[PDB]
DNA sequence: TTTTTTTTT
């Protein structure tokens, strides 16, 4: 129960048991790691066992035979040594941690054994473990290894292995336990409370109204838009041709166009708050690399790697793009090429790959001349290309009605929002949002 | 008798300690004029310092009661006591500071008969120079300089003592690291093997270190110089005590170090790198509205503020005291007063997010030679967190946030812009009509939702930017044209125009009497305003303590006025009103009640806010 | 220790070739004698770095030719004489015939007024001049002479300069990957004069960069990973042609001078220089120019004294040390002049733009002539001379009306 | 690799 914030990881707290929370950015592949080793003396053939490894590959300081003078000439034995499964991960500060005017911090995390590959990018997690310090192991020279800097802000000096060189350190978290922060057999298993509540919800004949009025309590009217977004959350059934390899896409796409102050950004923000795997973006602050997936190369390693961008973190979820019409044509072409195939392809430097991008897109835009013109068809009022416009199941157009009764109703809804916030008071919805989350 | 001397100087350690013990036990002179950030202590919550006692003996009570572990030593007091000791402190800080500490700890232990978790530490401050005026004579001397904080690093562990373990028999030894160097044991005293020990890193002891980058102030400099930057190193309890965007003064030791020609080899370059080891950060400044949530104000000045609030003239008295050199423009001054006060904060505290915007945005649009830039300069100088940008000097990425590749790790990293540095402050944007459209169009998300969401290569996150935007511009033709309407003299998108809470049209009313009065005012510069010290305390107290709520009568009245706004905005050649303007009216009403120090918004407050909004635009 | 890079001077370069550079190491008391944008005389020893070798210059002595209680005897005669204003006006570029009032305007721009900082609000002290005229009337010759006369000054043309070369630039170092700032012409000219030739042919989005410099005397930048403010305390002297290469007497002043009002209000003086054929003046001008081509020097037919360029530079440097204060009795004269000036712009058929910057311009010119007189209190004679020059500048824009 | 800026076509 003793949570600490990421910025509180002082050098005082090395070696103690600590809990922390963060969002995962990268998940490196799996390697075996040496833990306890056996070495054969090349002079006399005796095996020396259980040489415990540090961060660096090490040979014994002395032959186990008491009548032998060797201290250098050794050979490792593989079939007597013990190997450990290993994984390295990077995490980032969650948004609720951040101080005034600040950019999030990042940490490197080490995982071992049965916890390997138990978590994916985009997850938000709690970690229990300890804080450790790891050195710059490339500066040392021993039997069996010379220094990499010799092969190819002030540190510690004095060691036999550090002839003229110096040693510096980095922080890392050595995880002891990691987890995420939050069909008939499953239906049987959620037995008393969940089956009772969800069966009552399934029996409810006005569940459409009762769900939309709880998902969007702060918005008046727009029943068509509310129902369309609710159906977008559920989606259709994806189907594969049994031998052709072709498939029938089950994902639904929605687009919103309308006049200023018609609650487009309100709808998109509400969807991203509700859904478990949804992401929100702005078209003015995005690039084709960051939107869907990107190529990066490492500097701890030196090989090329793939970053899962926002669409792949929202795979089997919703990607919300606000101000879609203000994107560059390059980035719009990248989105259209991904939407056509539901795949992303990479061919750069020394990596080629193909990826999956099964995400539903929700988009918002403003009309070209500032206000929607009813005297022309939809092709002229929106700056999208016709191939991109072909990708959307539903278009919705929102206009200012200039009507006294609707103006009065909108004003009352806004002041009810302000009044409820002013006294910390909930509205009386039919269902809880958590119950709706369980149902969906 | 063996005796200890500082190498090559004939200073003996103990004779300084005698005089400093006398200084601590005896000095009481300056306490009639105790400073703003030094006049309160605490056992619990806050308490006020008494004048009549020896001052540092009084300050030691805070270390006993609240368990504070440091003393801020004002060097002007020491210079008044004895210059012969002040000279030694400034000339040899790397040698005498480890013993004045021990005198403080001795006096504390004698006075209170008590021990603590860490030693009480000294921080000398208020010794001033410029970054360019430093010379090789100043190496290892005490200096103080000032500037703005742009960047801070992550923490670095710095070892003080290592831990060795024998590989053969598991015996273990500690070893202190000193002069930058550790000493490795050779022979194991238990099992008598040689060249046998291995260092265990995580059994050893470390300390915190942080790097801070500091920038020159541009004001003092001679002709043609561009501003410089300096590296400042913070150790221990000073770590993470400052943010980017803050303006500070630093007192520390000026140092110089060598660099290796190759990292592989022993040879050194004969030109040395320089930096500062910090000892004290100060951020107190009396020329601005203060930066500290108003915790330290006395009961008597709180009662003076409460008495001042009962004038019926309170709006005019506060407004006309702002920007005193500017003649007339009283409506614009009242608008700037509303910008300074703001509405009620409305945040989700579980997620630390703004539910609704409470900051007020203002546009000034008018003829040339009407002091719009001067009003921007006054607002820029008044506030603690402020930024000023102008014209085509900005880019869309520089205003918000940028991605760049790191120097050594070669990763892509994110770094701040103007609107993120102006968080809980004001951004002033001059020549607003002459920006690039790409640079101007990123303001929509910040001005409406107070957040900033980014998606670039390997970087997907969201930042908070709770800034207030104040802008100035010309019409399309640079002089206002009477053969055109308001929405043709201004040309901005309706999406941008609807996000301002106030728009001020400033058109030259051509009149001989007004010309003569303004000419007299301008010529006189070559030949009941509220005090700044009271205005600071008034604004800080009001912000910390007043949170207006709407009355039911006011809510009904606000709906009626919004319907009138919707009808008035629909006429030809005029700015249309959206549902956003209802939120604007609520913000202005709360600002008026906040100036009056009232916990409730009244119909009179709504009437004054609506009158100000209407008369700002009917020109 | 300090390090410099030094470039060849233009007269030293061979024909059709670009100048070269060299690295210089400076030690001890010779440091801090130079900054960027200076012309120097250097003595030093040429050495290698410890079989092909790299080299540098180890400086022994440095002298600023920008800079170099002592007074010359020729200046002592002037300082004892007094009444020097007419001779000082005549001594600016004596090869150029006439334009006495234009030379007086340039003489005032070379000195300027006082900076004012009342109650935290700053006001610019220096004077801005815009010249216009028909082709072939010696605008470029006057700008070249002013550039030689001023201590620290820069020269630019409308085509050869970007809005980043005038203000300041972001430089991306390819070796390190770093970003840095690089000061442009108005930064290098800080404390001095910038001359801008062919001012009408600059692009609008390049021209609008000087709006902040001409009134607030700062440059402020927010780009990439940089956010700073730079000082630019410079006077600007500009030259242009009218809107179609010649003045048109059928079109208005605003049509002849094709500049926006916001930019026009930032210039303290605006002048027009015509070329019109006349059978006596053409012969007199031909006599003057042919004498200069004969003898290499101006005629001086009246045998009056004229001042050398070096001692004129010395005298202007002496004039800049004074800060004369305004007499409070001049208030009614200045304010009444401002009101009378503002009446005509309402009630004229061919008006110009007038704004509250005008009265500050009047005060600047009065203090400038007091500095030229080396007095410490402003006189009503100086106020009257400022009003006379402003009246001349106004009347230049309506010839033959 | 990807990102940001200023001159050139
Ligand atoms: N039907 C509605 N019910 C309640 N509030 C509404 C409604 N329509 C608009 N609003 C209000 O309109 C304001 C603007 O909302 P917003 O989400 O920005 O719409 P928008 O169309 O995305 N604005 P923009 O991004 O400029 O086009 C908010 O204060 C909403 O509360
Ligand atoms: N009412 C006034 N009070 C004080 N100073 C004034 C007033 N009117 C004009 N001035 C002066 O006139 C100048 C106005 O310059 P400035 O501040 O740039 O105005 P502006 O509105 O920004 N004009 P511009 O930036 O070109 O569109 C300054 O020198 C001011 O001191
Ligand atoms: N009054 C004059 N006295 C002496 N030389 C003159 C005079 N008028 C013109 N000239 C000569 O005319 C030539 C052109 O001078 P220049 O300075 O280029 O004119 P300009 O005003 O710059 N024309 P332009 O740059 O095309 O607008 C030079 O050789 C001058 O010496
Ligand atoms: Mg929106
Ligand atoms: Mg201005
Ligand atoms: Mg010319
Ligand atoms: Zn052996
Ligand atoms: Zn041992």
């Amino acid at each position: 129960d003793a949570k600490t914030k990421v910025r509180e990881l002082s050098a005082d707290k090395v070696g103690g048991l600590v809990r922390i929370a963060g969002q995962i950015v990268r998940t490196h592949p799996v390697h075996p790691e040496l833990s306890r080793a056996c070495f054969v003396c090349e002079d006399c053939g005796v095996t020396t066992r259980d040489v415990q490894q540090q961060f660096r590959y090490t040979q014994p300081t002395k032959c186990a035979n008491p009548q032998c003078m060797n201290r250098t000439r050794f050979s490792l034995d593989v079939n007597s040594s013990t190997f450990v499964d290993f994984q390295k991960i990077r995490i980032q500060e969650t948004q609720a941690e951040l101080p005034r005017g600040s950019i999030p911090r990042t940490v490197d995390v080490i995982v071992r054994g049965e916890m390997v590959e138990t978590v994916q990018p985009g997850d938000k997690c709690d970690i229990v473990g300890t804080l450790i310090v790891i050195p710059d192991i490339a500066q040392l020279s021993t039997p069996g290894l010379r220094a990499e800097t010799s092969n190819q802000s002030e540190g510690i000096t004095g060691l036999k292995a550090l002839g003229v060189r110096d040693l510096t350190y980095k922080m890392a978290f050595l995880a002891c336990h990691i987890q995420q922060t939050e069909y008939l057999d499953l239906w049987s298993k959620m037995s008393t409370e969940d089956r009772a509540t969800l069966k009552k919800m399934s029996d409810d004949k006005k569940i459409e109204k009762n769900i939309v009025d709880s998902l969007f309590p702060n918005i008046y009217g727009n029943h068509e838009v509310k129902l369309g977004v609710l159906l977008m959350l559920l989606g259709g059934v994806a189907k594969k041709s049994r031998d052709e390899g072709t498939s029938l896409r089950g994902d639904i796409n929605v687009c919103l166009v309308g006049d200023p102050s018609t609650a487009k950004s309100q709808v998109l923000k509400a969807v991203e708050e509700f859904s478990p795997r949804a992401i929100y973006t702005s078209g003015k602050a995005s690039s084709a690399a960051g939107l869907t997936a990107a190529v990066v190369k490492d500097e701890e390693s030196f090989e090329f790697v793939i970053e899962a961008g926002a669409l792949m973190l929202a795979d089997n979820g919703v990607c919300c793009i606000d101000e879609f019409d203000k994107m560059d044509l390059k980035d719009q072409v990248a989105i259209h090429e991904a939407m056509e195939q539901q795949t992303i392809s990479i061919t750069k430097a020394g990596v080629k790959a193909t990826l999956n991008a099964r995400a539903s897109i929700l988009a918002a835009a403003n009309p070209v001349n500032g206000r929607y013109d009813r005297s022309r068809p939809l092709k002229y009022n929106v700056q999208m290309s016709a191939p991109i416009m072909s990708r959307f199941d539903l278009f919705f157009v929102l206009v200012d009605e200039c009507n006294e009764v609707t103006d009065y109703a909108i004003a009352r809804r806004i002041l009810d929002n302000h009044r409820a916030i002013s006294e910390h008071t909930e509205r009386d919805s039919v269902y809880k949002i958590d119950d709706i989350k369980k149902y969906i | 008798q063996p005796r200890l001397y500082v190498w090559g100087t004939r200073i003996c350690v103990a004779d300084v300690q005698r005089s400093f013990r006398d200084f601590l036990t005896t000095f009481k002179i300056s306490q009639l004029a105790e400073d703003e950030n030094m006049m309160t202590g605490h056992d619990e919550a806050l308490h006020e310092i008494d004048v009549n006692h020896p001052y540092y003996m009084e300050r030691l009570l805070e270390c006993n009661d609240a368990e504070v572990t440091h003393i801020n030593l004002n060097l002007k007091h020491l210079n008044a006591f004895s210059e012969a000791l002040y000279r030694k402190v400034i000339a040899y800080p790397a040698d005498v500071i480890p013993y004045l500490d021990i005198v403080v700890n001795e006096v504390f232990a004698e006075r209170f008969n008590r021990t603590l978790a860490q030693s009480i530490e000294l921080r000398p401050f208020n010794a001033t120079r410029n970054m360019r005026g430093l010379n090789p004579n100043d190496v290892d001397q005490l200096i103080t300089i000032s500037g703005m904080v742009t960047r801070t690093s992550s923490l670095i562990p710095e070892m003080r003592s290592g831990y060795f373990q024998c590989a053969v028999c598991a015996f273990g030894i500690e070893s202190e690291v000193d002069k930058g160097r550790i000493e490795e044991p050779v022979v194991c005293t238990n099992c008598s093997n040689t060249h046998c020990f291995q260092l265990v890193h995580n059994r050893s002891v470390f300390l915190d270190k942080q790097v801070v980058k500091l920038q020159e102030s541009p004001d003092d400099m001679p002709s043609g110089e561009t501003p410089h930057t300096v590296s400042v190193y913070a150790h221990g309890s000073l770590v993470e005590s400052v943010q980017p965007g803050d303006r500070i003064t630093v007192t520390g030791i000026f140092r110089a170090t060598g660099m290796k020609v190759n990292p592989k080899q022993r040879a050194l370059a004969s030109v040395y790198r320089t930096s500062i080891d910090a000892l004290h950060f100060r951020k107190m400044d009396t020329s601005r509205l203060h930066q500290d949530n108003g915790e330290t104000i006395t009961e008597e000045r709180i009662q003076q503020i409460i008495e001042l609030s009962k004038r019926p003239d309170i709006m005019d008295a506060l407004a006309q005291s702002i920007a005193p050199s500017i003649y007339e423009h009283d409506d614009v001054k009242r608008g700037l007063l509303c910008l300074l006060f703001g509405g009620t904060r409305k945040d989700d505290e579980t997620t630390n997010k703004t539910k609704l915007r409470s900051e007020i945005n203002i546009l000034l649009c008018g003829d040339p030679g009407t002091s719009k830039s001067q009003m921007l300069q006054y607002v820029y100088r008044l506030l603690p967190r402020s930024q000023y940008t102008s014209g085509k000097g900005s880019s869309a990425v520089g205003l918000t946030a940028s991605v760049s590749r790191d120097a050594d790790t070669k990763q892509l990293v994110l770094q701040t812009g103007a609107l993120v540095l102006a968080d809980n402050g004001v951004c002033c944007i001059d020549e607003f009509d002459k920006m690039n459209e790409s640079a101007r169009s990123v303001l929509h998300e910040v001005m409406e939702q107070q957040t900033l969401s980014i998606a670039k290569a390997g970087i997907i996150c969201q930042l908070n930017a709770r800034a207030s935007v104040l802008a100035a511009a010309n019409p399309v033709d640079s002089k206002w044209n009477r053969n055109k309407t308001i929405v043709e003299n201004i040309t901005l998108p309706h999406t941008l125009l609807s996000r301002f809470d106030l728009i001020f049209l400033i058109v030259d009313a051509q009149d001989e009497m007004q010309d003569r009065r303004l000419g007299n005012h301008l010529v006189s510069l070559y030949f009941e305003h509220v005090d700044m010290n009271l205005l600071r305390d008034y604004i800080a107290y009001a912000k910390a303590n007043i949170h207006p709520k709407l009355s039911e009568e006011a809510s009904q009245f606000i709906i009626e006025k919004y319907l009138f706004m919707r009808k008035a905005g629909a006429q030809h050649g005029q700015i249309t009103a959206y549902p956003r303007q209802l939120e604007s009216l609520i913000r202005l009403s709360e600002a008026h009640a906040k100036i009056r120090l009232s916990q409730e918004v009244s119909v009179d407050d709504v009437e004054k806010a609506f009158t100000l909004w209407r008369e700002a635009l009917k020109q | 220790f300090q390090e410099l890079k030094i470039q060849e001077l233009s007269e030293q370069v061979p024909v059709g070739s670009i100048p070269r550079t060299m690295t210089v190491h400076v030690y001890g008391e010779m440091t801090r004698k130079c900054n960027t944008g200076n012309v120097v005389h250097v003595s030093g020893v040429f050495l290698p770095i410890m079989l092909v070798a790299d080299t540098y210059l180890e400086a022994h002595y440095i002298n600023n030719l920008d800079d170099n209680g002592v007074q010359s005897a020729e200046l002592e005669v002037l300082r004892r004489k007094g009444d020097n204003y007419e001779t000082l006006a005549a001594s600016i570029a004596p090869e150029i015939f006439g334009h006495v009032d234009v030379k007086k305007c340039l003489l005032m721009a070379l000195v300027g007024g006082n900076d004012n900082s009342s109650n935290g609000m700053k006001i610019r002290g220096c004077i801005n001049v815009l010249m216009m005229g028909d082709p072939g009337v010696a605008k470029s010759q006057l700008l070249g002479y002013v550039n030689r006369l001023a201590p620290r000054s820069q020269y630019t043309t409308g085509r050869g300069s970007s809005g980043v070369g005038l203000t300041a630039a972001v430089m991306k170092d390819p070796v390190t990957g770093e970003m840095s700032l690089e000061g442009g012409a108005l930064v290098l000219a800080d404390g001095g004069i910038c001359c801008i030739d062919e001012f009408d042919k600059m692009m609008d989005h390049d021209r609008t960069a000087i709006h902040e410099v001409m009134e607030q005397q700062t440059i402020s930048i927010a780009k990439a990973g940089i956010m700073t403010t730079l000082n630019a305390r410079t006077a600007i002297i500009a030259a242009a042609n009218p809107a179609y290469g010649r003045y048109n007497p059928n079109r208005s002043i605003e049509q002849n001078v094709d500049l926006p009002a916001a930019l026009l209000s930032r210039f303290d003086l605006i002048l027009l220089m015509q070329d019109k054929a006349d059978r006596e003046n053409d012969k007199i001008l031909a006599e003057h120019i042919t004498y200069v081509h004969q003898h290499g020097c101006h005629p001086n037919r009246e045998k009056k004294d004229l001042i050398s360029l070096e001692t004129l530079r010395e005298y202007i440097s002496l004039c800049k040390t004074y800060t004369p204060t305004v007499d409070p009795a001049l208030r009614e004269r200045i304010v009444e002049a401002y009101v009378e000036m503002r009446r005509d712009a309402r009630y004229s058929s061919d008006p110009t733009f007038v704004s509250p910057r005008m009265i500050l311009g009047i005060v600047r010119m009065a203090t400038a002539r007091a500095k030229l007189r080396l007095s410490t209190i402003v006189d009503e004679s100086d106020v009257e001379e400022a009003l006379r020059l402003m009246q001349f500048a106004k009347d230049s824009l309506r010839p033959e009306q």
